[PDB]
């Protein structure tokens, strides 16, 4: 699966997922 | 991390990145507690209202990292999970009580300058350091402010523990003994907080008794990030220490 | 681990990071 060079399939531009831990109570977002 | 700074190289060698396979994305922080075990927040893995239910094969962990995005050759290690264990009484319905999960690596990871486990607190360490006003340290690659705001490298902020009744009165959500809160108060001038994507990362304190770093908390929840009069809430690791030990013993050191 | 909590690039080399003093200061004063 992985060794060293084959990690050119690894993205270097990706988002940070929405985190529900910060959206409790008054943290709610639309 | 809101209002933090770039970490120094090797500052937090127990810091782990929880990475989604498809699509590729930063899920959460986490921490290395042995060569085989990683501690994180349950809600990073399981949150039914958002239809979040990650299994072993959905994820990877990246260890030894500094850059948020770059593959750090000869530095980071990428490991697959053998098994995930979420606290049976984790309370996703209300306040994320017992927001804790353990992940077992398929193979042991080798330690290095950049990869090294954190300590778990004993009773006396917890009684000594978990006091109002005493600062701990939070690290992560989460957002730089309340919802791009993505950092290029690992962020770090030092935050004071807050008295339980102030934590209590600051929110209408029910607080339990399995959490503690931290952050500056409005009148303190300084600020900072964990934020989205920092969840599951470690809140650490350096013991003056033996100069070891101990993980007292897991970044758990908050109402937004860095709001005046609000504080960050952390899973109380010592309170959950018995369950952690039970799991590791039963499922392999 | 018997080695937990001691950083190779800091404690093991007798170096301090730029802000750990802030933690210790909060414990004392
Ligand atoms: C989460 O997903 C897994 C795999 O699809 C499933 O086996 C498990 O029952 C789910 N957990 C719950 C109860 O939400
Ligand atoms: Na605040």
């Amino acid at each position: 699966e992985d060794y060293a060079a084959i990690e050119a399939s690894l993205s270097e531009t990706f988002n940070t997922a929405a985190d529900p831990g910060r959206r409790l109570g008054e943290g709610s977002k639309p | 991390i809101v209002e933090g700074s770039d970490a120094e190289i090797g500052m937090s060698p127990w810091q782990v990145m929880l990475f989604r396979k498809s699509p590729q994305e930063l899920l959460c922080g986490a921490s290395l507690i042995s060569d085989r075990w990683v501690l994180t927040a349950a809600h990073c893995l399981l949150y039914p209202p958002w239809d979040k239910n990650f299994t072993e094969n959905d994820l990877l962990v990246r260890i030894g990292k500094h850059s948020r995005t770059r593959y750090e050759r000869n530095i980071e290690k990428i490991s697959m999970l053998e098994k995930i264990y979420i606290h049976p009484r984790y309370n996703w319905r209300e306040n994320l009580d017992r927001d804790i999960a353990l992940m077992k690596l398929k193979k042991p990871v080798a330690f290095s300058d950049y990869i090294h486990p954190v300590c778990l607190p004993d009773r006396e360490t917890a009684a000594s350091l978990l006091q109002a006003g005493y600062k701990g340290r939070v690290t992560g690659w989460g957002n730089l402010k309340e919802t791009k705001g993505q950092p290029s490298v690992l962020q770090v902020v030092n935050l004071p523990i807050v008295e339980r009744p102030v934590c209590k009165d600051s929110t209408r959500i029910r607080i339990t003994d399995n959490m503690f809160c931290a952050g500056y108060k409005p009148d303190e001038g300084k600020r900072g907080d964990a934020c989205e994507g920092d969840s599951g990362g470690p809140f650490v304190m350096k013991s003056p008794f033996n100069n070891r770093w101990y993980q007292m908390g897991i970044v758990s929840w908050g109402e937004g990030c860095d709001r005046d009069g609000k504080y960050g809430f952390y899973t109380h690791v010592f309170r959950l220490k018995k369950w952690i030990q039970k799991v590791i013993d039963q499922f392999g050191e | 681990e018997a080695d937990c909590g001691l950083r190779p690039l800091f404690e093991k080399k007798s170096l301090e990071d730029k802000t750990e003093r802030e933690l210790l200061e909060s414990y004392i004063d």
